RNA sequence: AGUGGUGUCUG
DNA sequence: TTTTTTTCAGACACCACTGC
């Protein structure tokens, strides 16, 4: 099939429309978006008729099959569109994926919409049948390295001119949070018909939304950065993240930091990252870490992280979160207090 | 102020015009503009605090959409249909209590009331309060009635904690977040009210409401309704202060704040307080290790202050800036100790007294 | 004076609080419309029972002393109240502070009222079609397209059922998007052409007012709203808005092949290949050739049936692919012996419709062969 | 299988007989109650005379019926689940059926079929304790008649614990309800009786099944106090009795 | 109303 | 590239499908 970044969608749109189209990617903005520009492009095209299907376990597929296959008596040229569900095509319903791809025809259009395809996992079959003659798009939230560029685009594609204090205020609140990210770019659109936002304008008018994962959290510690691990911390708190996960996430990076620390006496880093089998980019970050206040918050931090894990795995009451800002602070070269640490 | 004061200050100032609410700007400029504009959304989500006027806000805007004059930012005075969201009922505004219905057969009624024709007004407006409490297949008919909405329809919906919200939800609503209000917007409204009610008020009063308040304008107009219940139509800053101190729970920070300082009186207050409470002694001392840990990591990066403790910072980097690390030090592993002797005491009351009073001794 | 001084017997009245319940007992929108409103005016009982969208109202006559007073008292009590007092107990209920008193030979009831200041009423609006009908040709009306309406579905249009008043005759339509069913008759009024939308609770309850002795059934329509008098009883129901799919242009354009057979034989035929269609995909294929028509359908069983030689044609051998639900559905609600359908083209739709009577005509979207 | 050789009583008894039996005791039983005793039917065999018995301690039900065949006197206490599937299984009233009944676990041949159940360990109370010893006013009354008066006034009763007042004075009954909402219901009926004043507040889905349960025409009341138990039963015969304990509200 | 499932939150 | 969570016990809340 053609992949594709929502950018040059619009364009294949104008060139032509496939059988089925896959919009795939952790974004709700991204995919809400591209699922828009096809249903307005097909539209164009004849396609008047809309139908929409969560793909689920309890879900009635005769439907889907019967409207497949039939006809309407008005707008022949019909869509459907299915919802994927949070894992993916589950494997009872990649069967039921492939008689789909069976009983599909040209009249129809297919959209599919749902997370990213651990394409490593699931490939083939339905997946080499739609790429016959199928388009996908990948529709990923951009990382914090990417997010000023693509804000930047975004004001420009409508209008506003954004400076580098407010773009990096918005990327600043809104991280994984694409969708409320373009609400306020429209929010700050409609307070001021000028179109020209400075810092004060974007600084009142926004909330401290933000959406982060245990990586997010990790990735701060390892590049030592307080305010931004504090504030993913937080942001996971609010969220209502289980700090489980978040000890296990911690954990893993933590041991393997405290294996490279103990085994580089003998070996250079980069034998140890081969070893292990860790990626580049997480290999520039683990090489600063290393070499930032080691063999001392490396034990320390395992003591305070085996603190926090007993208190949480034995009570209900949990209270762990000032625990791990604890650990939040040890691990970006501010030296904590035995007292804490210990207990 | 109303006849026979019984008319509650919370229910009875509630705004009427857009220009009556307390300074939320944000929302009501924004909207201003979309209504002036023409620029509609299909969905109007309205969130943020308790009591910072997301309700007001969407009555108000059910106000503006249905009013005969037009879609106006300023839903006008008499203009009948106007009249009948304030006074009586209006038949083409729904008000749900979604809390109460969150069945998803109780909102298969109103979602196939949807198709039915406005009576009067222009638009079969909507206005959803707590919407968080939908059942999942509430949540998805609503969806689905708002995949494809006719123009004579809009939904008002308002909560108090939108992640509950599905993101297909979200993605069709165009929220619109309320930010809790300042300890000097607080004062200003409730200086108005007292004022326009000939109620005699001292201006320290209204500032202890507005910091008692912790944001919300409505606990500031329920506790100003109970401190002119605490005396006799006059709200005076003693029987307020009085009243704020009986009502106090902030035991911890208190006892933390006259034990560094070494007040054995202070402290000794504060425990009789906390004893007349009927508060848990082992909480209290739970309480006052969370507050010295926060201490410290203040201590070590400004950063580790989030948003929610906003009603403590100053305190807290009072206690921060002031206080070296070795006494925080000295004072959390006293505490511990102490908690962890607190059952083999001769009571919890004891127990908690005598580690307040040996961190007290350490006087480092 | 409070006392809506009100006495009637139970046979007068068990009917009409049974007809005036509708959708009452269970949660409302609003607390009050769960009560029936109770007027007195004129020598008349009037029950009144509303859910925002519907007004049943019955009258039932006085010829007891009375007192003009009005207010609204829960359904569900007073209703098991009635019933349960004894036959030709001849029950008189009385109003005083917010409390009517019911009471019958020797005994007493008390029920807590709301006002009936407080109880909607649809509002009073112009009407453009006064419209008289027999019970038997609105029942047929009604019966003839109330299976092709649509079963919730997202357009709203397409739920409920479309009348139009043209010319001399009266027509209902209904669509779900895949069949259409339009029914029309003659009145012997003339009356002002008018589409209407109506729907599905309002065609219900039109179905369950008629009555089986000779009443003229009288129809009431504005802009917005639609009334029907049946004896005492009075429907008001509100109107589904958007524009209903123009039945004549799905209408098959220029037809010119066609089967003539029976509806029986074709009824068995198509239940029996019903069995041999999957759920999955359900629908028939029908070969048609001259004087031939073969219904299979599609299922990994690979079962056939054949009944050609009943069917008589003069067209083309061609395929059109039908469903069990449209054309079983069509056949039940052609009743007449006779029956026969107009093949154009395998893309385009296939009328069913009976040999001399055009009247009840049906319209099927086939599939894609 | 059946390594139940030995059995405490038989019986081959009518099904109409046992449907009658059963039907006129069963809405009585205890479901999911921490008496575990009182979770089921009490047989009693004495003499020619079979009686189940049934209680949760706010109402009891006892019926007796003779068989002819003279069995020694036992009791036994069969689950709620079990006596409810008897039932249910207990159709067809032309075929006999056949009872087993052991120390531990019960049978019952119906038509061509076996049913097997165990028992509860517990033992039953004594209900003739239960039963008021000084019944000194006696009224009654019909069936019907009583039986729709009551249904009229539990329309409007209270909805979590339905009770009336009973009133008895000189040939007439008062049956008065109310519910949290205040909505009064009364009904005076016509009955003949022979005592003194006397009100009684007690709950009205039990006399209700009471009087369902007798299919008679003629209801005979028998009343000591204000505070004691009612006993009711038909004045056609006394096979079959009901004691209802009020509620002191 | 009985039964079974989903799911979320409290220690 | 992906990479993310203990537990036993209990309390609600909603939504089939049944059964009258
Ligand atoms: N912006 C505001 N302006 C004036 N009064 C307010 C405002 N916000 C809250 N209130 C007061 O609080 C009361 C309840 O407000 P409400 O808007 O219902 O809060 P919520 O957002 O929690 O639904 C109102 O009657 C009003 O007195
Ligand atoms: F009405 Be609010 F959300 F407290
Ligand atoms: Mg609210
Ligand atoms: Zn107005």
């Amino acid at each position: 099939m053609i992949r594709l970044y929502p950018e040059q969608l619009r364009a294949q749109l104008n060139e032509g429309l496939r059988a089925a189209y896959l919009l795939l990617g952790n974004d709700p903005l991204l995919l809400q978006e591209s699922q828009d520009a096809v249903r307005q492009v097909a539209a164009a095209q004849g396609f008047e008729e809309h139908h929409t299907f969560s793909i689920d376990p309890n879900t009635d597929w005769n439907a889907i099959f019967s409207l497949c296959q039939a006809m309407s008596l008005f707008a022949s040229r019909q869509t459907l569109l299915l919802l994927l569900p949070e894992n993916g095509p589950n494997a009872a319903i990649n069967e039921q994926l492939l008689t789909l791809t069976g009983l599909l025809h040209d009249d129809l259009l297919l959209i599919v919409r749902g997370n990213k395809l651990s394409k490593a996992q699931e490939n083939a079959a339905w997946f080499t049948a739609l790429a016959n003659r199928s388009v996908q798009v990948t529709c990923q939230t951009p990382e914090q390295a990417q997010l000023p560029r693509w804000v930047a685009a975004r004001a420009k594609q409508l209008n506003l001119e954004l400076d580098d204090a407010a773009n990096q205020v918005l990327c600043y609140c809104y991280e994984g949070n694409l969708l409320a990210l373009a609400q306020a770019l429209e929010r700050l659109s409609l307070l001021w018909p000028d179109g020209k936002l400075t810092l004060p304008r974007v600084e009142q008018a926004v909330n401290d939304a933000a959406h982060f994962t245990p990586f997010h959290w990790v990735d701060a510690l390892l590049m030592g950065k307080s305010k931004r691990a504090l504030h993913i911390l937080q942001q996971l708190r609010l969220e209502g993240s289980e700090p489980v996960i978040l000890l296990r996430t911690l954990q893993r990076e933590l041991l393997l930091l405290v294996n490279l620390k103990r085994q580089s006496a003998h070996t250079p880093l980069r034998a140890l990252f081969d070893k292990h089998r860790v990626w580049q980019n997480r290999r520039g970050m683990m090489g600063e870490a290393l070499n930032r206040l080691s063999q001392t918050q490396l034990r320390q931090a395992v003591q305070l992280l085996t603190r926090t894990e007993l208190t949480l795995k034995q009570d209900y009451g949990q209270s762990v979160w000032a625990e791990l800002e604890g650990l939040s602070l040890l691990l970006c070269h501010k030296p904590l207090a035995d007292v804490f640490i210990d207990g | 102020g109303p006849h026979m004061s019984y008319q509650v200050l919370a229910r009875k100032w509630r705004p009427q015009t857009f220009a009556d609410v307390v300074g939320q700007e944000h929302v009501l400029t924004a909207l201003a503009n979309g209504l002036s504009l023409g620029r509609i959304h299909h969905a109007y989500l309205f969130s943020g605090t308790r009591g910072v006027g997301k309700t007001s806000i969407a009555r108000l805007l059910a106000k503006g959409l249905n009013c005969e004059t037009g879609i106006t930012a300023t839903p006008c005075g008499v203009c009948d249909n106007c009249r009948e969201i304030e006074q009586g009922r209006f038949v083409d505004l729904i008000e749900i209590d979604a809390a109460s219905r969150t069945k998803v057969e109780d909102t298969r009624d109103l979602l196939d009331n949807v198709q039915y024709a406005p009576a009067r007004g222009r638009f079969k407006v909507y206005l959803i309060d707590e919407v968080h409490m939908l059942s999942r297949h509430s949540f998805n008919a609503l969806l689905k009635t708002l995949e494809e909405p006719p123009e004579h329809v809009k939904f008002l919906l308002a909560t108090t904690d939108p992640q509950k919200l599905p993101v297909t939800i979200l993605s069709r609503c165009l929220q619109f977040h309320l930010k809790a209000l300042d300890v000097e917007q607080i004062r200003h409204q409730l200086e108005h009210i007292l004022n326009e009610e000939h109620i005699a008020h001292e201006p320290r009063a209204l500032q202890l409401l507005a910091r008692a308040a912790e944001g919300s304008l409505r606990d500031a107009l329920s506790l100003t309704d109970q401190a002119i219940a605490s005396g006799d139509g006059q709200v005076s800053t003693q029987a307020v202060s009085a009243m704020l101190g009986t009502l106090d729970d902030d035991q911890a920070l208190s006892l933390v704040e006259a034990m560094v300082e070494a007040n054995g009186e202070r402290v000794m207050a504060l425990i009789n307080e906390a004893a007349a409470r009927g508060i848990e002694w082992e909480a209290l001392l739970v309480e006052m290790l969370g507050l010295l840990h926060r201490i410290a990591m203040v201590q070590l990066s400004p950063a580790a202050l989030g948003n929610d403790m906003a009603a403590i910072e100053l305190r807290m980097r009072e206690l921060a800036r002031t206080i070296p690390p070795t006494d925080i030090q000295l004072y959390y592993q006293t505490l511990l100790i102490g908690r962890k002797e607190l059952p083999y005491a001769p009571d919890r009351r004891m127990g908690v007294e005598m580690t307040l009073l040996r961190a007290l001794a350490f006087h480092p | 004076g409070p006392h809506m001084k009100f006495t009637v017997e139970r046979e007068h009245l068990l009917k009409p609080l049974q007809q005036v319940s509708g959708p009452l007992g269970g949660r409302p929108t609003l607390p009050i419309l769960g009560n029936l409103l109770l007027q007195v005016a004129d020598g008349t009982l009037s029950l009144t029972g509303t859910d925002l969208e519907m007004e049943m109202v019955a009258r039932v006559a006085l010829v007891q002393p009375h007192e003009p007073g009005a207010t609204t008292v829960p359904a569900r009590k007073f209703f098991d109240i009635c019933r349960g007092l004894p036959e030709g107990a001849e029950i008189a209920v009385q109003l005083e502070g917010e409390r009517m008193l019911v009471r019958s030979g020797r005994s007493r009831f008390s029920l807590s009222t709301l006002p009936a200041a407080d109880f909607p009423n649809l509002d009073d609006w112009q009407s453009e079609v006064e419209f008289t009908l027999p019970q038997a040709t609105m029942k047929r009306l009604i019966e003839a397209t109330q299976f092709s309406m649509a079963h919730q579905d997202v357009r709203y249009y397409l739920n409920g059922m479309l009348f139009e008043t043209e010319g001399e005759e009266l027509r209902t339509v209904a669509t779900d998007g895949h069949r259409l069913a339009v029914c029309s008759m003659p009145i012997g009024q003339s009356l002002p052409s008018h589409s209407v939308i109506v729907p599905r609770k309002g065609v219900i309850e039109l179905m369950r007012m008629l009555d089986g002795g000779d009443n003229p059934l009288r129809v009431q329509i504005g802009s917005n709203n639609i009334r029907a008098h049946v004896g005492d009883f009075i429907f008001t129901s509100k109107l589904v808005d958007g524009r209903f799919p123009d039945y004549r242009r799905v209408l098959p354009k220029n037809p010119d092949k066609h089967l003539e057979a029976g509806c029986d034989l074709l009824k068995q035929a198509f239940a029996r290949a019903a069995i041999l269609s999957n759920e999955k995909f359900r629908g028939v294929r029908l070969y048609v050739s001259e004087n031939q028509l073969k219904i299979t359908a599609n299922n990994p069983e690979q079962e056939e049936a054949e009944e050609i030689l009943d069917v008589t044609y003069s067209g083309a051998e061609m395929e059109i692919g039908f469903n069990v639900s449209y054309v079983l559905d069509v056949l039940n609600a052609l009743k007449c012996e006779n029956v026969r359908m107009m093949l154009t083209d395998s893309v385009s739709s296939v009328q069913i419709e009976d040999a001399a009577s055009q009247s009840a005509a049906y319209v099927v979207m086939p599939m894609r062969l």
